[PDB]
RNA sequence: UAUUUGUAAUU
């Protein structure tokens, strides 16, 4: 493989995706594209970098959050 | 005779093990009895071996069973000693499956009340599953009446899990029943639990229709809340495919109620999404069709995802 | 544009 897959998912030309891995080999985030994605919830980033929809803070919704807004 | 030790590394060690594994099946039995009568001596000690494991194992097959009782025997005794120690309880475990049921049932009675720090080890657990499946489930009325208080507590527990899996599983009505009870007791929390799911899941899966019931009437209300959640969601996956079309409808006409941005976080959140799909494929196409001209819209927010629905 | 889809103890 030796291909990321965000960059897959965002249509980067080709080149780009087989350039890199997703991750390192130690769970840090390698992509550029993620790691310079600064979290706007959680504030990480760089190794520990992640997208809106995957942060560790992404707050639990419950019924009453869905009436309120 | 170690300088013929190594004058056949130059052609308990792996080479003469798995070569007798190799030769077991032939040669005579007179060789048979020959080694097991030069085994009977102290094989206390030779259980615990890396690869005299392998041996004793291979030997319990192929033998007649008078091997096997004599050498069951040679345990009993020492079986709190040997059942945590990994290569004594490999081969236990692989034991288990070839001796008479009654020396099984000497067995099960060495060990009563010691539940507690069994499972709680490493190695005890796997030896407890491989029981739960091989002995007859009565003898192991132990088992049910040393869980008593110890239920809720256990069944969050990594190995704990897998023994009340293997309980539920290979088990009467008796003894399934007072756990499970227990289980329906602490519900709200096993869900939200990573290893309650495991066992939720397993009962979905095995359990009476009845059970079933009792648990999608104990979620009405928890549909967001718990598809959101990280172990729980796979807890509403499993749920909705094991269902019945009336209780199917039920959590269908529960969802398509949510307050629009409510089905945005469910299309969006890293959860939901695996609800939705799994409640895709097993509805009726009413309900079905209800929902699709319902969240259509919101589908015009996962083209840029991965999901190609 | 924030886009990667998600859980289990031993030779
Ligand atoms: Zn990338
Ligand atoms: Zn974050």
């Amino acid at each position: 493989s030796r291909h990321c897959v965000f960059c897959e998912n965002n249509n980067e030309p080709e080149a780009v995706i087989n350039s890199h891995s997703v991750r390192d080999n130690f769970n840090r985030v390698l992509c550029p594209k993620l790691r310079t994605y600064v979290c706007p919830i959680c504030g990480a980033s760089g190794d520990s970098a992640h997208t809106i929809k995957y942060c560790p803070k992404k707050p639990i919704i419950t019924m009453e959050d869905a009436i309120k807004a | 005779r170690s300088r013929l030790l190594e004058d056949f590394r130059n052609q308990q060690d792996q080479h003469g093990s798995r070569f007798i594994q190799q030769k077991l099946e032939r040669a005579t039995a007179a060789e048979k009895q020959m080694v097991f009568s030069e085994i009977l001596a102290a094989a206390y000690s030779l259980m615990t071996d890396v690869f005299g494991n392998y041996v004793i194992q291979k030997f319990f097959e192929f033998g007649t069973p008078e091997q096997k009782n004599t050498l069951g025997m040679q345990v009993k005794g020492h079986v709190l000693q040997l059942a945590l120690q990994m290569y004594g309880c490999r081969v236990i475990q692989k034991a288990l499956e070839s001796i008479s049921p009654e020396q099984q049932q000497e067995i099960v009675h060495e060990l009563d009340g010691h539940v507690l720090k069994c499972v709680k080890d490493q190695n005890g657990n796997h030896v407890v599953q491989k029981c739960i499946e091989c002995v007859d489930p009565v003898a192991l009325q132990f088992i049910i009446n040393a869980f008593k208080g110890q239920v809720y507590s256990l069944s969050t527990h990594p190995y704990g899990c897998r023994v009340i899996q293997r309980i539920l599983e290979h088990c009467t009505a008796e003894q399934t029943t007072p756990i499970l009870d227990e289980l329906h007791e602490h519900t709200e929390q096993l869900i939200q639990d990573q290893y309650g799911n495991y066992v939720i899941q397993h009962v979905l899966e095995h359990g009476k229709q009845e059970d079933k019931s009792i648990l999608i009437n104990s979620v009405r209300g928890k549909v967001l809340v718990l598809s959101q959640h990280k172990f729980a969601s796979n807890v509403v996956e499993k749920c909705v495919t094991h269902a019945t079309r009336g209780e199917r409808t039920g959590l269908i006409d529960e969802v398509c109620t949510f307050n629009d941005n409510a089905l945005h976080v469910m299309m969006k959140d890293q959860y939901a999404n695996y609800v939705v799909q799994k409640m895709i494929d097993v509805s009726e196409p009413t309900q079905l069709k209800k929902l699709m001209t319902k969240i259509r819209p919101h589908m015009a927010a996962l083209r840029k995802y991965t999901y190609g629905k």
